[PDB]
RNA sequence: ACGAGAACACGUAUGCCGAAGUAUAUAAA
């Protein structure tokens, strides 16, 4: 798939990145991103719990949260589909889908770090 | 063990055509017949004095020594040297040594059977060999064979695995550096292996 | 047997009586089928020898060591007696060849018999895991040639006795090497180590002759049931 | 009067080491590759099939030592590298030869003295061909009942050194009993 | 004559270093790339704790000297009276469940374990790094036992017990007293393969 | 020669940081992707302790020579001496317990601590950022004894008792000084695995 | 290609090798690279997982991401056409070609460590 | 009716032993 490589460049304008967008601005997303994985991880089927839906829930809370707070992480997340993609992961409620997900969100990190200020 | 063999080349000249046109009686033949049979039948005995050999069959021009494998390669080095002098490099000798296990039924190890050898691979790339293992323990048939199945397989991406196991080793900058040089040229390689070859 | 290589053939050096080294000519052992008729006739030169001797890699001897642990080494403290064997391995394209002749008949059955042997070995420890084969009927026009010439003097290529009453005019004028053959027996007596045929002398398969004699298969039996036959017949290259 | 070919190809289950050399293995030595010989195999199986009881075992291999002569009624061949092998190790990358480091350990004293031992690959595949002279019709249902006896003791044995020690267990597949001479039916007889 | 067949799984407790090869890596198969447990690990750990069970005088460790039932089990035929071995060790494969298991999960098959020294009189630390096996991986083993002796098998299938039940409270490989390389044995296994002798009486925990 | 088990449990008082594997990570396994204590950290920390308990000079320090009793606890083999290890450390492994608990009070297993630097003459400040094993988790461990002669077990677990009070008031892992790394012992277990020795009135605490 | 497997020779400048590479900076690469070389080793055909191509864009992902933290690991990474290659190798998800590209890195880490302060 | 015919390069032992991923590194504004 990889739509992040091509995405990553189709938002180098002039430089600003998602106008502004910089790795310090994603940390609590990574974090909160890397416990659902490690606590999914640990899980042992494939169905998942109703708690691990609630998280799921929280996560996109939280995501809302950070996009209301500043416009270039709403950017970031509107034009990745970040949005339709944690819709369609909690509709599915499937465990492997969630660690694509975490792979596809960590490439798009990894993307927006290599290429930076 | 070791078994040498040895004939001298120029002999059924030596002994037919001589010296040309003005030496050919029979006194002068019979003096040469007369100094060959002497060095053969004398200075075997006193050149072999320092060596771990017995003497089975020596005289007219065949030479046959059997004993201990490095004294064998040793004692062939100085007789031949030794004949080159006697001769006043006029003669040349051609000579088998090979590597016999005891026990076999000697009938049969002798059925099986220069200045490059000595200069080349026994002078210079065996002495610091020898040096190189010396100076650096832990080095043990392991690592040499190692280098043996990383050689004898000429292939470059085996050169690079060389390096690799060079570098990991903990010899002196030097030793590597002229192992490494040596292994990309054939016929340096070739002669490296038959050196360490004769270090174990 | 003569050995052969990819596609040149190859036959025994005759001991025939060259004029001029008297070096290289003796560490040569076989003549193509090529040059044959060239070394019968003093067209082969020293260089040429050289060079056919370094073209004769035709295979490479060896020895390969085994154990013998049938002893009481099953029953108790008891030395391995190591053992060994000759052994000798042929190039992907090197093996033997034979030359026959006979009736049609004989032939036929030689080839059914051929059949029946390549299965079976044609060695020593054939048992053992040594000497099998697969056979195949050539006919190379230029040996046949060689085979179907017409001369005075005769190149014995087999081993051969003359019978006792045609010796006398068969060795007048010849050039010949003679070989003890000996061996043991299968299945004449009780026991094998107590049956060896008696020695038999033969000509060997280079020697020159003068008059042809006819051989004969020679008994070498005594103290034994059946009796065990020795091959003597001449097979001749006229030229 | 038949003879009976049994071929077929076996394999190397855990490495194995007949080590003519030693500690090499034996070897051509032209092509360098690794050969199994016909002598390992007879004499585990003379081995194996003699401690499972005698006169059957005079009339498979043959003795002729002990004041009576009895012929050999099976011919054992060396083995070789199938072509499948060498082609899938050279396609894979993969060396034909594993040399396996090993160590002693002293008692009282608990210094290690270290062993280089070298061993046939896993996987690799032998082409074998045995021979049955048929010299009495009356026999070879009895004979075959021995041979599938010893082929099934040697694929639960070792071949070779250090058996014990983890090594040369080998398997057999593929096995065909084709009648090359004479008029002897063999579509009934069977090995494992 | 009989020869009976015994089978299982071994499962890695903690991190294995068996690593016969010397960085520092474990012995590994050349077809499949998979790391192995040489059963001359197996034979040599029941030989030298079996052992050390029984009677081991300074005397008979000077001279590799043993208990006879133990030399019966595992052989010596090297002076006095020849005992051929009779226990056969063979080597031990990574398994196909387990293949399955680690290639679902992606999860490697080799952890590479960062150590440290920390030497006296200069606190100066030096790294190394130590390649071990991935725990909860299985290996498949295969015992052969012969029967030389019919009266015998009690005894000896006792002594292998012996043998199982202590190297479960030991270590394989190196650095066993730093953690590493200890097994359990589960879903061991009895059966006949060549013979007339009945294994139904036979047990291994 | 028998062999006594020792099972119990490490309790985490204040942050744990073994870091190996390095933003700065700790050592995790790779099967469950849950941290681990390594077992070599253990067995040196403890070394280190009872050996600075009994006499140490320069010269003892200069080649990790030690006194000759917890040598013979730990084993040396080095200097011509006969000296395999006696006691054997394996490693800690994240427990059920503090799994469950930890789902079922929806609480991380790792904390990410941020630590600074503060020039001298300079007051400004470099950040850093180190991850540590949340506190109250705990890892369970468990010990072999091996009984190489019978007249010395009483002593040496007394030394062992004495080395876990000295890890008790101690730090294990990274940067005690800079606050992590205090630890407990809890649920000590003394059973004889292998043998027949008894395990009654021996104690640790 | 192989002119981009001894650049590592042209590339002793003066003592520091690719501006200060080590190989001790190249451990996560070479764990991934192994994992993935026994994976596809044990393989039977040519055809790769799906999956398989999934994890080779992890692969890439990996590359970026050490390029992104340090510098020399970006010189070797760019200059010795490493990200083309891997793209490449992705294209064809032949067996043989993953294995050939396996064959060229090992050689570019073996050679590199024989070079180091 | 082959210088043959009997004949396991076998048996004993492992990658071991000591090593802490450590030392500083006001969570300033």
């Amino acid at each position: 798939m990889t739509f992040a490589h091509e995405v990553v460049k189709s938002n180098v304008k002039n430089q600003v990145l998602f106008n502004g967008l910089t790795t310090s601005k994603l940390r609590n997303l990574m974090e909160q991103v890397n416990r659902l994985y490690t606590i999914a991880f640990n899980s042992n089927e494939d169905q998942l719990n109703e708690e691990f839906i609630d998280e799921l829930e929280y996560l996109k809370i939280k995501f809302y949260y950070e996009a209301g707070r500043e416009k270039s992480v709403d950017e970031f997340l509107k034009k990745t589909l970040m949005f339709p993609i944690i819709d369609r992961v909690i509709k599915k409620e499937s465990k492997k889908f969630f660690l694509d997900y975490c792979k596809y969100f960590e490439a798009l990190v990894a993307y927006a770090k290599y290429y930076q200020k | 063990l070791g078994v040498v063999r040895a004939d001298i080349d120029n002999l059924g000249a030596t002994f037919i055509s001589g010296i040309p046109e003005k030496y050919n009686s029979i006194s002068r033949t019979a003096t040469l017949s007369r100094q060959l049979s002497l060095f053969f039948k004398y200075e075997l005995n006193h050149l072999l004095e320092n060596y771990q050999i017995t003497a089975i069959y020596s005289g007219g021009d065949d030479l046959f020594l059997i004993g201990a494998w490095d004294d064998i390669i040793e004692a062939s080095i100085y007789i031949n040297d030794k004949f080159k002098e006697f001769t006043l490099d006029k003669l040349t000798l051609s000579a088998g040594v090979g590597m016999f296990s005891g026990k076999y039924p000697v009938s049969k190890m002798a059925f099986e059977t220069w200045d490059e050898f000595k200069k080349n691979i026994l002078e210079e790339k065996l002495l610091v060999l020898q040096q190189g293992f010396s100076q650096t323990d832990e080095h043990g048939k392991a690592f040499i064979y190692k280098m043996l199945a990383l050689l004898r397989n000429n292939e470059a991406i085996n050169i690079a695995r060389l390096a690799y196991l060079l570098a990991r080793s903990k010899m002196n900058e030097d030793f590597t550096s002229k192992i490494f040089n040596w292994a990309q040229n054939d016929k340096d390689k070739n002669q490296l292996i038959t050196a360490l070859e004769y270090y174990i | 047997t003569f050995p052969y290589e990819n596609e040149l053939y190859y036959l025994p050096k005759p001991l025939i009586k060259i004029d001029s080294n008297h070096k290289a000519f003796k560490k040569l052992k076989y003549v193509p089928v090529h040059h044959y008729n060239q070394y019968l006739n003093g067209e082969l030169s020293a260089e040429d020898a050289t060079d056919l001797n370094d073209i004769f890699n035709i295979g490479y001897f060896s020895l390969q060591t085994k154990v013998s642990l049938i002893a009481q080494e099953t029953d108790s403290s008891a030395d391995s007696e190591p053992y060994s064997v000759g052994t000798f391995t042929f190039e992907p394209e090197a093996g033997l060849y034979f030359i026959a002749k006979g009736s049609e008949e004989t032939l036929d059955h030689l080839n059914n018999i051929m059949t029946a042997l390549q299965y079976s070995g044609l060695g020593g420890k054939r048992n053992a895991g040594y000497g099998q084969f697969e056979y195949e009927i050539i006919n190379n026009q230029q040996l046949s040639k060689l085979l179907n010439q017409n001369g005075k003097h005769s190149i014995l290529l087999s081993t051969a006795m003359a019978k006792k009453e045609e010796i006398e005019s068969a060795l007048k004028e010849a050039r010949y090497i003679l070989t003890k053959r000996s061996g043991f027996v299968q299945s004449t007596n009780y026991s094998e180590m107590l049956v060896k045929k008696s020695d038999f002398y033969s000509f060997s398969s280079g020697s020159v002759f003068k008059n042809i004699f006819n051989g004969d298969i020679f008994n070498v039996g005594h103290n034994g049931k059946h009796p065990v036959y020795r091959y003597a017949k001449p097979l001749w290259l006229e030229v | 009067y038949s003879k009976i070919k049994i071929s077929g190809t076996i394999e190397v289950v855990t490495g194995l080491h007949i080590g003519g050399g030693g500690s090499p293995v034996v070897r051509d030595l032209q092509t360098k590759l690794p050969i199994i010989p016909g002598s390992s195999i007879k004499g585990k199986m003379r081995n194996l099939l003699a401690k499972h009881f005698d006169e059957r075992v005079l009339r498979l291999f043959g003795s002729s030592e002990k004041g009576n002569i009895q012929r050999a009624r099976l011919q054992i061949s060396d083995a070789f590298f199938s072509e499948k092998t060498k082609e899938h190790f050279a396609q894979n990358d993969i060396a034909y030869t594993e040399t396996k480091f090993e160590n002693t350990i002293n008692r009282l004293t608990a210094v290690a003295n270290p062993r280089q031992i070298e061993r046939v690959t896993r996987g690799s595949e032998f082409d074998f061909v045995f021979i049955y002279n048929v010299d009495e019709e009356s026999q070879v249902e009895d004979d075959f009942e021995n041979i599938e006896k010893a082929i099934h003791l040697l694929e639960n044995d070792y071949l070779g050194g250090g058996g014990t020690r983890g090594n040369g267990r080998i398997q057999f597949k593929d096995t065909n009993i084709e009648t090359v001479v004479g008029e002897y039916d063999s579509t009934n007889l069977k090995i494992k």
